[PDB]
């Protein structure tokens, strides 16, 4: 066949790629974070105890993959807000586009260095984060 | 924030209270109007009451 088709929008496109995400309610996320630390401790004792062989030689390789996996999420469970503070900030030139890009970058620069220590929402944080980062993408494209 | 008049002191306890921010980035220009618009209160305080 050879008909033509009409074109899709990029917004609806990452709605659509998005639209699996189910955010935990801000109550999981320490133990989900909890899941990132062990396994990074788990990454440095491999490097450090080699010579140990045993049934929990694949143990902590999977807490490595849970840790993995745990982190494949928490970043999923943070799009909507970053999409929302990116909207609230739009008509100054950008494509929303390259505004959600800029915040899914900061995003992902703060949480990766970020420790409960005993701290609020992380929501919080995040929203900090990807709007200084968004601020600075609009003050650099002038 | 301070100790109501006439109440006992005793040598070790708290006389009036305070909050001392904690240290982060901070720039001068934008951090102000930031600060002023957004993102109000939401940094770390220690004690030194």
């Amino acid at each position: 066949l050879d008909a033509q088709s009409p074109a899709a929008d990029l917004v609806r496109v990452y709605l659509n790629g998005i639209g699996k995400t189910a955010l935990l309610n801000a109550a999981g996320e320490v133990e989900l974070a909890k899941r990132i630390e062990a396994g990074l401790y788990a990454e440095h004792l491999l490097e450090t105890r080699k010579r140990l062989g045993e049934n929990r030689k694949r143990d902590l390789a999977a807490v490595v993959r849970d840790g993995e996996a745990a982190r494949r999420h928490l970043l999923e469970a943070n799009l909507r807000l970053v999409v929302s503070l990116a909207k609230r900030y739009t008509g100054r030139g950008m494509p929303l586009l390259d505004l959600i890009q800029e915040g899914n970058l900061g995003l992902i620069r703060a949480m990766e260095k970020f420790d409960y220590t005993k701290g609020f929402k992380f929501s919080t944080y995040a929203t900090w984060w990807i709007r200084q980062a968004i601020t600075r993408g609009m003050a650099d494209q002038s | 924030g301070i100790v109501r008049i006439g109440a006992e002191v005793r040598d070790g306890d708290i006389l009036v209270g305070k909050v001392t921010p904690k240290g982060e980035t901070e720039l001068t220009p934008e951090e102000r109007l930031l600060r002023a618009i957004f993102g109000e209160k939401a940094r770390e305080v220690r004690d030194t009451s």
